[PDB]
DNA sequence: ATCAGAATCCCGGTGCCGAGGCCGCTCAATTGGTCGTAGACAGCTCTAGCACCGCTTAAACGCACGTACGCGCTGTCCCCCGCGTTTTAACCG
DNA sequence: GATATCGATGTATATATCTGACACGTGCCTGGAGACTAGGGAGTAATCCCCTTGGCGGTTAAAACGCGGGGGACAGCGCGTACGTGCGTTTAAGCGGTGCTAGAGCTGTCTACGACCAATTGAGCGGCCTCGGCACCGGGATTCTGAT
């Protein structure tokens, strides 16, 4: 029953659920792992976290759309592979 | 520790955004592949974005370079700079 | 790479099908050159086992 | 004073901003010149269209503030705009406030 | 060059001419500035592509009109070309 | 459905056209006139357009078929194409 | 009429017999046909404009190549 | 698991029309000088880049009970596959 | 047990208040307008030619109807199961800021360089001579599969 309340609440709010400091730290670590001693902007980190958030919410909307198409709600890894293969990035 | 943070990125947030996306239940084999391909995608994005910035003899990755790198990738998103 | 694939394919000369197989063989080439295909496209045997009628 | 083309052309959008590119970028030896006014007019009219669409979208929720959520909602209500940027998704898009029958109870 | 050029201020001027009370947010302001700069670069690239392909070592009006036609849908660009042709003829005739 | 996969393999090896001169020709000719009359189309170009169309059809139909495998066993539906198109962004 | 019948039913059945689809339907043929009209009309319209800029009124190979490169998903035609 | 059947995979003979290749030429590729001009390196202004801290706690992670659904079996009917035959039209010339 | 007080403690009910964020002006800054000189490029059209549509015949594999037919999306039920939801633990995310300092971006200087011009010359493609694997028709080896 609380799913309706959660849907209304998440429609009323839009806070970024991925945090800036862990993703910033991950980007710093990975960048310094590939090429050492390079700086990264905070605005670029925010843009990258926004891009990743948009990518995953679009992918999960596609996953939900495929789920309800096959009269289901829970999904299997095959749907994710499906979406990536139709998008062709894999 | 400032290394080996592959386990650092958290699945609960993806689950909560899926819940916001309508999904009412997920599985365990999903995140096994999802996290791996997400890490591969992040590696590729960081690689080409930092490759983009290297032209102008700069050391810091700028906003417009990242936006134009995503634009070349065909998965673009707009933000403050660009 | 197309010539090696064609020799594996038992043909002396190059054809577009061998070019397609050469492109699809390397995963990086599928990553980058995936936006372009060549006539009568092909792909590795990624068929499943649910197409055949069950018993 | 100083007779600039903005008042003569009757256009607020910058005229020689493109001329900057053409001059310093050295694109060709025969580039732009007349291109500025043309693209400025096209950009102005497209921005007017986008402003109208965003204003129409904002009033649907009895609110009078502009947020990129509403930009995503206005764009996704347009199929042609979708086809323009089909390989693009704007952050904070979420889902629409209209709920399908699949989620609601019996 | 030291002054950080922004393109959202021109949109703000038009907005104030129409509805100065209401306005946009900071992140949204960044979004429209990035959109304006992206469309600006895309039309510049379209002009460059057309100029390269047709051995077009010039770009007066027909080239950028064709670029506008390629970028935008058929009917809207056709109307824009009509008013643009009228405007350029009027501007040349007036002086 | 079982011999169909064998036919899938057979048409997979095939590397020749199908409807160039008499058909597709009349098609592009018709559409051309519809937009602007008195148009023509190079034979090599005709072949290239037919191969591009059939390759894109192969890819999109393969995508729709793998989406139809999610609906259990084997059966295509209009909603399969519609959904896939929307997901990709074509629709 | 013959504009929609330019491509027959077993033609789409062959395209399904080489495109994964093992089970087909009547309405599927019509949908695929309409998608084909959308694609063909887009390419031919692009070619018409490009062959109108140079005042030629006929497409060459290079014209087709540039027209399909404008769609994003580029292709390599014959000749050049 | 095991034998027979349809389709398929590779090969052989022929029509040919677009491929393999010779020659000119002419419009472009190369070499050489000028030098103001525009990219590479030291320096001014100063912004935010790497890493952590006082304090509260939202949330990630680990764990307990159980239900909506994951996956599989069963009934159906309708709705498209398999095949014989005709026409009809695709590629050929 | 009733009538008439005491208070009391959530429950609103506003009422200031001060704070993050949006909306207007402001000092100033740097690049376009005017403008003349000088270089090139497509509008327009003629001309060789070629090449793609229209069309006649053919002729054999493919489109399409008739008939038989079987199998699978949908619906519902049943065994299981895995996260849904919530409780306990911990731990840095966040707000706001700092220590140390690197370079974003620009400015100045300096020094190799490519448009321009001209002579020399040669590579790619048109034209055209010559030819050989694609495509079609037919047979032997390979693969998958129906029925048992």
């Amino acid at each position: 029953t609380v799913a309706l309340r959660e849907i209304r609440r998440y429609q009323k709010s839009t806070e970024l659920l991925i945090r800036k400091l862990p993703f910033q730290r991950l980007v710093r670590e990975i960048a310094q792992d590939f090429k050492t001693d390079l700086r990264f902007q905070s605005s670029a980190v925010m843009a990258l976290q926004e891009a990743s958030e948009a990518y995953l919410v679009g992918l999960l909307e596609d996953t939900n759309l495929c789920a309800i198409h096959a009269k289901r709600v829970t999904i299997m890894p095959k749907d994710i592979q499906l979406a990536r293969r139709i998008r062709g990035e894999r | 520790v400032l290394r080996d943070n592959i386990q650092g990125i958290t699945k609960p947030a993806i689950r909560r955004l899926a819940r916001r996306g309508g999904v009412k239940r997920i599985s365990g084999l999903i995140y096994e592949e999802t996290r791996g391909v997400l890490k591969v995608f992040l590696e590729n994005v960081i690689r080409d974005a930092v490759t983009y910035t290297e032209h102008a003899k700069r050391k810091t990755v700028t906003a417009m370079d990242v936006v134009y790198a995503l634009k070349r990738q065909g998965r673009t998103l707009y933000g403050f700079g660009g | 790479l197309a010539g090696n694939a064609a020799r594996d394919n038992k043909k002396t000369r190059i054809i577009p099908r061998h070019l397609q197989l050469a492109v699809r063989n390397d995963e990086e080439l599928n990553k980058l050159l995936g936006k372009v295909t060549i006539a009568q496209g092909g792909v590795l045997p990624n068929i499943q086992a649910v197409l055949l009628p069950k018993k | 004073k100083a007779k600039s083309r903005s008042s003569r052309a009757g256009l607020q959008f910058p005229v020689g901003r493109v001329h900057r590119l053409l001059r310093k970028g050295n694109y060709a030896e025969r580039v732009g010149a007349g291109a500025p006014v043309y693209l400025a007019a096209v950009l102005e009219y497209l921005t007017a269209e986008i402003l109208e669409l965003a204003g129409n979208a904002a009033r649907d929720n009895k609110k009078t503030r502009i947020i990129p959520r509403h930009l995503q909602l206005a764009v996704r209500n347009d199929e042609e705009l979708n086809k323009l940027l089909g390989k693009v998704t704007i952050a904070q898009g979420g889902v629409l406030p209209n709920i399908q029958a699949v989620l609601l109870p019996k | 060059r030291s002054r950080k050029e922004s393109y959202s201020i021109y949109v703000y001027k038009v907005l104030k001419q129409v509805h100065p009370d209401t306005g946009i947010s900071s992140k949204a302001m960044g979004i429209m500035n990035s959109f304006v700069n992206d469309i600006f670069e895309r039309i510049a690239g379209e002009a460059s592509r057309l100029a390269h392909y047709n051995k077009r070592s010039t770009i007066t009006s027909r080239e950028i009109q064709t670029a506008v036609r390629l970028l935008l849908p058929g009917e809207l660009a056709k109307h824009a070309v009509s008013e643009g042709t009228k405007a350029v003829t009027k501007y040349t005739s007036s002086k």
